[PDB]
RNA sequence: GAUAAACGCUGAAAGCAUCUAAGCGUGAAGCCCCCCUCAAGAUGAGAUUUCCCAUUUCUUCGGAAAGUAAGAUCCCUGAAA
RNA sequence: UUGGCACCUCGAUGUCGGCUCGUCGCAUCCUGGGGCUGUAGUCGGUCCCAAGGGUUGGGCUGUUCGCCCAUUAAAGCGGCAC
């Protein structure tokens, strides 16, 4: 997990949702998770 | 001059039982700390006490809007070294409702040796049976 | 759970059939009866009342005296309650034997430690001495009461004061041996008290 | 939503139970949020157009399509144990799987859910609740998922597992 | 027992997808229990068992004072304190 | 921290290091949980949760600091009139 107040789409399949309150992008890339 | 006041014992002190389920802690408590005090009589004296007696009933429904239920913290501090305990309204509303109404309505009440006894005329149960029926009271509405 | 009452007689050792050599503590508890069983429809939580050691009248006064003729026996030197029992078992004036433990059971052994009276902090609260030489008058002393900003002294800052005479449970001692005819438990190590002190022995909590 | 034979879709106020053959579901949904019964066809009502009621009205459907389905012909999650000495046992009401530990691990399946073992590399969970279904199935994959080097552990049967050096 | 980070299930909003919005689970030496000790001056002064009983003279009145009960103390012999 | 200012104290607010006694923060040194890995395994790296407890004895120097010896699961960093 990249932990970032600038989290964004590192690729194509990269989507960008919201849980609890936090923005996060998942991505079949395990390297592309990240939570704001 | 000539102005009224109340002597202890003069004003008859009633007995009420006001029902919690779904009111805002705060809104039930901010009414009964009135109706203790004795705000609602023209006898009101500031130093004397001429409020009523309040039974509240089924504490364990009283509504807490928001999250507070599991955001509202109330903290106790021992007087020992890092003795701060803390409990969220949630729990308490589940585990000690009597205690929860009581600290709502203690910090609404006079900060004062009048204030302490207005509090000892307050009655919470979590459900919806007291033990006070040789009192007689009667119902209130918010 | 079983639970009786004894005195501590004193300590003693045992050689095991293995042939190692355990210390033991011999538990005298003789005229151990059952004076009162308390219930949760009139109590409010279940608990077994035991009387440990007769005690001659003139020393009782008419309450005592009126509280163990239910349990149709003399008055007790010691009365304390057993929680966490089964009532089912313990009949009202029915005697409690050491023959409810057997050798092998692990017990909690509870007591009053023997009464130090004033003592400082490097008795009550194992502190360290300052240095005794190189120029030092700090020997037996409690240290700093604290820091400067809070004008005043934390709650506990370890000081001389009282020291035994406290309540003490040593939990998991193995019983060695029991001999009825002797009313004597054998409990392998030491339990708290000065020889002659009453001992509780329940069933280990653990 | 079409209700297929044998199913006795019912409404006591806001909470709705659906008998069918292969079991029993009751499932509360929210108040405002009303559902229209009849002889073969259900219609959700969506009252007022607020985030919330969107989301519930598709919810409220969804669970309702979801129960019926699952009283009717029922739910199968298929999992597939891969490595060497990696096999599942069924003995009595325990899933008992060796997927490389020292001890075995152990599963009692719930009140509706089925654990029959067609062979010793591969599991598969029977049930009519779909939630239940599909967590005593994740629950099982838990136990060992599948690790990217060599494959090896508990999958699902069409689970696409990402592979390393 | 309930949670953190996290992992999920079911699942729409948004015919897909999505751990989340409704709804279920997993999940820390941490939180609350459990363990040990103090604790009803907890003036909110709690409970149980047992004991003593309704005395005398005054006080218009309310109450007062003066022998006692159960029980405790003074005093004395002491230590396990 | 190095500083700036000169607002309290010059009819006195004792100033470094150590000893004794600690207590608090968490930006976590160890132990617990976890995501990513250029994670095969054993070791690691990095980030997230976590402050419950724990966190050594010596040589040199007044020292703090630091270097060194030998350990340790670890030899945390800070505040409390340094
Ligand atoms: C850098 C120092 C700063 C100043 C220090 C202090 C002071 O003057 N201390 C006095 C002290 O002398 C004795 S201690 C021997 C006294 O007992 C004590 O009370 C006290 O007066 C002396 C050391 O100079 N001032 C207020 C500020
Ligand atoms: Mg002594
Ligand atoms: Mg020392
Ligand atoms: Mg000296
Ligand atoms: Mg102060
Ligand atoms: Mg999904
Ligand atoms: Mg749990
Ligand atoms: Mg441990
Ligand atoms: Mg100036
Ligand atoms: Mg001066
Ligand atoms: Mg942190
Ligand atoms: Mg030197
Ligand atoms: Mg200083
Ligand atoms: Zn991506």
């Amino acid at each position: 997990m990249k932990v970032r107040p600038s989290v964004k789409p590192m690729c194509e399949k990269c989507k960008v949702i919201r849980r609890k309150g936090k923005v996060m992008v998942i991505c079949e890339n395990p390297k592309h998770k990240q939570k704001q | 001059r000539t102005t009224y006041m109340a002597k202890p014992g003069e004003v008859e002190r009633k007995w009420y039982v006001i029902d919690a389920t779904g009111v805002s802690l705060g809104r039930l408590s901010s009414e009964v700390a009135s109706i203790l005090r004795g705000k609602n009589k023209p006898q009101f004296t500031p130093h004397i006490d001429t409020g009523d007696f309040v039974i509240i009933i089924n504490a364990g429904k009283i509504g807490l809007t928001g999250k507070k239920a599991t955001d509202k913290i109330y903290y106790r501090h021992s007087q020992y070294p890092g003795g701060l305990k803390s409990r969220t309204a949630g729990e308490m509303r589940t585990n000690n409702p009597e205690k929860l109404l009581e600290l709502s309505i203690k910090g609404m009440l006079p900060k004062n040796s009048l204030g302490r006894q207005l509090f000892k005329k307050l009655h919470v149960y979590g459900g919806s049976e007291h033990e006070h029926a040789a009192q007689q009271p009667e119902v209130y509405e918010l | 759970t079983k639970g009786i009452l004894g005195r501590k007689v004193g300590m003693t050792q045992v050689f095991t059939e293995n042939g190692e050599l355990i210390p033991v503590t011999v538990i005298e508890a003789a005229q151990n009866v059952v004076l009162q069983k308390k219930t949760v429809e009139t109590d409010g939580y279940e608990a077994v009342q035991i009387g440990f050691e007769d005690k001659r009248a003139i020393l009782s006064n008419k309450p005592e005296q009126g509280h163990v003729a239910k349990a149709n026996t003399t008055p007790k030197r010691f009365i304390r309650e057993f929680r966490d029992v089964n009532l089912d078992e313990y009949e009202i004036g029915a005697e409690v034997k050491v023959d409810v433990f057997a050798e092998g059971d692990i017990i909690d052994a509870t007591g009053v430690s023997k009464g130090k009276g004033f003592q400082g902090v490097i008795k009550r609260h194992g502190q360290s001495r300052g240095p005794m030489a190189h120029g030092s008058r700090y020997h037996r002393r409690p240290g700093s009461m604290g820091p400067v900003a809070p004008n005043r002294v934390f709650k506990n800052k370890l000081l001389p004061g009282r020291m035994g005479g406290e309540q003490i449970t040593i939990q998991n001692l193995e019983i060695v041996k029991v001999d009825v005819e002797k009313n004597v438990l054998l409990v392998k190590g030491n339990v708290p008290g000065a020889k002659k002190a009453l001992v509780q022995i329940k069933t280990a909590t653990k | 939503i079409v209700i297929p034979a044998g199913v006795t879709v019912t409404l006591n106020g806001s909470t709705a139970t659906v008998k069918g053959p292969k079991g029993e579901l009751v499932k509360e949904f929210n108040p405002e949020i009303t559902i229209k019964i009849e002889g073969n066809e259900i219609n959700v009502s969506r009252p007022t157009d607020n985030k919330n009621h969107r989301a519930l009205h598709g919810t409220t459907r969804a669970i309702l399509n979801n129960m019926v389905v699952g009283v009717s012909e029922g739910y199968e999650k298929k999992l597939e144990l891969i490595g060497v000495g990696y096999r599942a046992q069924k003995q009595g009401d325990k899933l008992v799987l060796n997927v490389g530990y020292s001890h075995p691990v152990e599963f009692v399946a719930p009140k509706g859910v089925d654990i029959e073992v067609p062979a010793n590399t591969q599991v598969i969970v029977k049930g009519y609740n779909k939630e239940h279904v599909g967590e005593l199935a994740a629950n099982i994959r838990a136990v060992r998922p599948p690790e990217p080097y060599k494959g090896k552990g508990i999958r699902y049967e069409g689970e696409h597992v990402r592979r390393k050096e």
